[PDB]
């Protein structure tokens, strides 16, 4: 290269420029953009760039998420085929409709009445915009669909209505495929909102070690309790690990990427919660305070503000267990194999393999105590000491076996079992109460007994 | 409760660099190398009789930096043809700056004060130039971490 | 309400003598009063020319500023200790149920509900020598 | 500190709450300051550095030792 | 303009401080112990000069939370491709500024009394900041 | 990073030669040999409330040197004739010249002082002439290297 | 009772502003920036003949203040020139602002009154401005609760 | 705000010229070379019988400048001298000037008033010359951007 100055300085405007550790979460949208069933995304720019409308529901997802307190630098976006797409008007409004749309780059204008009029409206100016989109209004919403394979891209803004894609893939189909290009992703999360497409991705986040998240609008979250009639009841019955909050805007924005953007750079070995973590960008919970116990013994979180502010409480899962524990079970499973597997490679690329012996086994105490155990001790999230109730020692244990106790079936299949580890979690603080007590006058003289008081009464036989 | 190391690096004198008008000082005597304090008080108290009480931030950051040098640097030469220099022309200021190890750091304009004595005997002895700063503040740059925000319940 | 709003319960301060216009004074005679009185119903009485509120007694005959102390120390003692955990949980280090974190919330109390009510004088501290007692 | 030092120096709020737990002995909770930074040496061995903080009042407190014999001590 | 004046005087000062290291021979070598001298060289010409005059703010800010004092990042010879070792070249030094705005347009609000000033409420207590009910 | 001796040659204490009026002087007591110490700062400061500091250069070098000697040296009676001599007559400035070894120097113009205490006891004692000079400044004469212009980013 | 904060920031002297003409003074020296002072006393007492105690109120209101700064400063300059200036010409009267911090203030016009006196010597020398003020009636102004307490006084 | 430094080039006593008649003079002493001083305040204020102030410019300039010197000095001997030739004769005015370091300076034309005390003690004593000045307005002179300064400040 050539360089025509000693010294360069590029010069910008407006703020500085931000690289840590992070679990991406990936989207499983609906759309057309790319042939790729995966991709990674560092910005919301970088989305518009690839074709993406502005407030479409990838658009309104990742901006969400990179706004968040914990938010990673890197979101992943799945791929639905669509077939089509609805605009709809069952709710009044009074205000123009800027409703953004792109093709393969404009911004229709609507003016307001009734449903039925505005959504005749905006199919009249779809037309006659541009005659190779398809837009024809029935009854109180518009479908517009692509008449050839050119993308097409429906966005939001200004109005008062919500955007429903629609594909005739399965979820329960296409997670399979998705996985296959890639499986760098940890949090999962699901446009279509069917009561049966967010099943069966729950059943497949169980089984490959994801976690589920999922916002959801249904009056049915806070009803009575006996009415079962709500996705999370169904969960709740099924015993399913997946983290669910009702929310009203859970398809118009698509929240489910603040849940997130608190959760991404939040490494487990602390011991943090969800409860009292701040969500920019969802709404606080509005129904009475009855409604608010009903919810809760759906395991169904809300967005509750108080003192001004906003805060997210309790992350209990579907089947009860605070969201906190479950993301430390998997913390320890996947950092103990990475650490047992990344000794065995420094001794095998070294041609001295770990072999099968007394003289070898026992090191093994040295790496697990190393990696994963010693960093949450450290972090606080791994308890330590005594008890002094139960009279029993809180460190941690590890037993591995001899030589001889190996069965000769498994010195030929050369595998190693019956490795046992123990720990204790350390609980953080939810609830707190007060016993306060208010003196009027002048309270009447204490007892002036000066004696150590004496623990147990004499009498007991 | 086991006990926790501090640093996951150890402190290595050799790392904490010494840089006066751009260059590298080298010649440390043994025992101490830097001195760092201030000349007054950060916040003075007016105590009542009654029990009032009020306080008032110092405006005055002047410091003293002592340099500890062996009799056969070269740095002591430099230093005293800096000091004719400084004394027939008249310029006197030249920037310090302090890079610690694992610690605080320091970076301002500094000036020679006070020469220091030179002793001649069975062992080579040590010489400790005294270097005054503009403000004596610490900087806590190379530590990764902001709390300052998260902390105080005032 | 013109007279309580903007009257802070941390002083202490009773509803007795103060102002309140827009009302009248009370017509009734002596005995009418004192009937008044027993029956917990305040009275708003014109004295020396001005007008002047009564012994803001409630129904049950507790003083009025007693019932307010009560509130604003519930109201602004949760606030305060809920204010904290939000902050720790806001830098990922939320509390927890251990010796070494639980003693700090002595800090907190005396912070916002208790040293605002001592500078202001609406709590007593000292020690009294009839009951022997410290405060 | 230092970060706290500069900024209550550019701001102005420089009280922040002290509070003291004792093992076996006596306690301490008031509001407190900083007053005097200390110095900072650099040798062969690491060093020590006496923050010096000043506080309203300096009352120990025997909270955590139970009894209550000041009444019934006093021939005064 | 302030831009403009911020890049001709910030490579000039580090060029001018190279060539007086290789007039003498000593010439500038990539590694950790002479990278650091560049935050003495950028803090002396360009910065302190704009801070002086007061082009340049400083001191902390109690909205965003943040100060404003400039900072620098230097990398360390860990982080260097070993290409840009073979083509000798330095990069991804960072420095951060903010700017101070002069003042432009001002508006007034006066107000003429005719019989009296406004009179204000005898409430002499100290005005609580915030309401105490906030659920 | 390995470690570096300062100077190819060793410091000899026979090799720092004083000479006073022209003579070189022998008899030197143990431990220390010569002391040169400054009388006042180089450089005052005066700090203000607001922040703003300003410096002074001093024009004051008087400095004293101290010269150990044992009680059995001739230079003892060449001092004490010469104090008498001075005393009586009236002219008491000689020339004085320090060569160190591997480090600063002096050239200067000295006089006597302070006479020393005189003491008798089991061992051989020691007595501490303090002489006197006009300026103090320790001169890098026998270092070879001029870096004070490279130096500097004043 | 027990021992009391009397503010809640602490008194910073650099927060103070000194305005001489519309431009802010520095250059400060030692350990007293300015000292604003009175000439008379605001009442004059009286003995009677017979017990009676007769009080005036004075109608002078002038002061001074003295400005300490270093023989480095530009202000000295300015200073001097000005005084030329008003010497050979006539206008002699500006205005004079000074701003506290968690204390009074002042908002006067001024003069310059008296020249210090210069001092060379081995340390950096203090010249003191005798600045004299048509009014001296120190105004709370920042301080707040001030009209409610005034109110609350009594007397007869 | 931060901590500045007033100036650039320390203030240096030796740098202070100091010349009587046309010659430069030497032999300072102790800690303190020169001290100039006015004798009357610039300006005088009286009171009225209804508030009103009037100010009244004085037109009285002389000053008054102590020389503190060494007794070792032949400059003693040039001012005796000068001393006794004025007696005889009449001629007393001889023109005096001083060009401060980072401050201000002076330039006028002085005469001797007091002769010092000799004190012949066990140390070197000090002998303090009081040079009498016609004009004694210190001028900024060498200090730069005051002509600038001085336009800017406002007053009515």
């Amino acid at each position: 290269e050539y360089q025509d100055k000693v010294v360069d300085v590029e010069v910008s405007l407006g703020t500085q420029p931000i690289t840590v550790g992070f679990e991406t979460p990936m989207f499983l949208a609906m759309h057309g953009n790319f042939p790729e069933r995966i991709r990674f995304y560092v910005s919301t720019a970088g989305m518009v760039a690839d074709g993406f409308a502005v407030g479409s529901p990838a658009y309104q997802f990742a901006t969400n998420a990179f706004a968040g307190n914990f938010a990673p630098q890197r979101v992943a976006i799945g791929r639905m085929s669509i077939d089509s797409s609805k605009v709809d008007f069952t709710g009044t409004t009074n205000t123009e409709q800027v409703v953004v749309n792109i093709t393969l780059v404009k911004a229709v204008k609507i003016n307001v009445n009734t449903p039925a009029q505005i959504a005749t409206a905006l199919a009249d100016a779809v037309t006659a915009d541009t005659g190779k989109a398809t837009a024809v209004a029935t009854g109180t919403y518009v479908t517009v669909t692509a008449v050839s394979p050119n993308v097409v891209s429906v966005g939001k803004g200004a109005g008062v209505y919500k955007i429903v894609n629609e594909s005739s893939e399965t979820v329960a189909t296409v997670l399979p495929s998705v996985i296959a290009e890639n499986h760098n992703w940890y949090f999962l999360a699901t446009e279509a909102r069917s009561d049966a497409d967010i099943v069966a991705a729950a059943e497949f986040a169980k089984a490959n070690y994801k976690l589920h998240i999922y916002n959801s609008t249904d009056v049915d979250a806070y009803a009575p309790e006996n009415s079962a009639a709500s996705v999370f009841d169904t969960l709740k019955s099924l015993s399913y690990d997946s983290l669910g909050t009702s929310d009203a805007g859970a398809d118009v924005d698509f929240t489910e990427g603040s849940v997130i953007g608190a959760m991404a750079a939040n490494d487990p070995s602390y011991g943090d919660s969800l409860h009292l973590k701040t969500m920019p960008g969802m709404v606080p919970f509005a129904g009475s305070d009855t409604q608010r116990s009903n919810a809760w013994s759906r395991n169904a979180n809300i967005y509750r503000g108080l003192y001004g502010g906003g805060s997210y409480i309790e992350g209990k899962t579907s089947s009860g267990q605070y969201v906190d524990v479950i993301r430390f079970s998997h913390w320890v499973k996947f950092r103990m194999e990475e650490s047992v597997f990344a000794y065995m490679k420094r001794r095998s690329d070294m041609g001295l393999s770990m072999k099968m012996s007394d003289e070898d086994l026992p090191v093994l105490k040295s790496v697990l105590m190393n990696n994963p155990i010693n960093i949450g001790i450290r972090n606080g999230g791994i308890l330590t000491g005594y008890d002094t109730e139960n009279k029993v020692s809180y460190d941690p244990t590890i037993i591995i076996p001899k030589r001889a106790n190996i069965p000769t079936n498994d010195l030929a299949a050369r595998i190693l079992r019956d490795v046992k580890v123990e720990l204790v979690y350390n609980n953080s603080l939810h609830y707190v109460k007060i016993r306060a007590s208010v003196v009027l006058d002048r309270p009447a003289g204490q007892s002036t007994n000066a004696q150590t008081p004496m623990s147990s009464s004499a009498v007991g036989v | 409760n086991q006990s926790k190391i501090l640093t996951l690096q150890a402190y290595d004198p050799a790392k904490v660099l010494v840089f006066i008008g751009g260059q590298r000082v080298s010649g440390f005597a043994a025992d101490t190398k830097i001195v760092i304090t201030r000349n007054n008080d950060n916040i003075s108290v007016h105590a009542g009789v009654d029990g009032e009480i009020s306080n008032a931030l110092s405006r005055d950051n002047t410091g003293v930096m002592t340099l500890s040098l062996q009799n056969t640097a070269k740095w002591n030469g430099y230093l005293a043809q800096w000091q004719r220099q400084a004394n027939v022309t008249g310029l006197i200021y030249l920037p310090v700056q302090v890079e610690g190890s694992q610690g605080l750091s320091l970076n301002t304009i500094g000036w020679i004060q006070k020469q220091p004595d030179l002793s001649y005997g069975t062992e080579v002895g040590q010489m400790d130039w005294e270097i005054g700063v503009l403000d004596a503040w610490l900087s806590p740059d190379q530590i990764q971490g902001i709390a300052a925000g998260i902390t105080g319940l005032l």
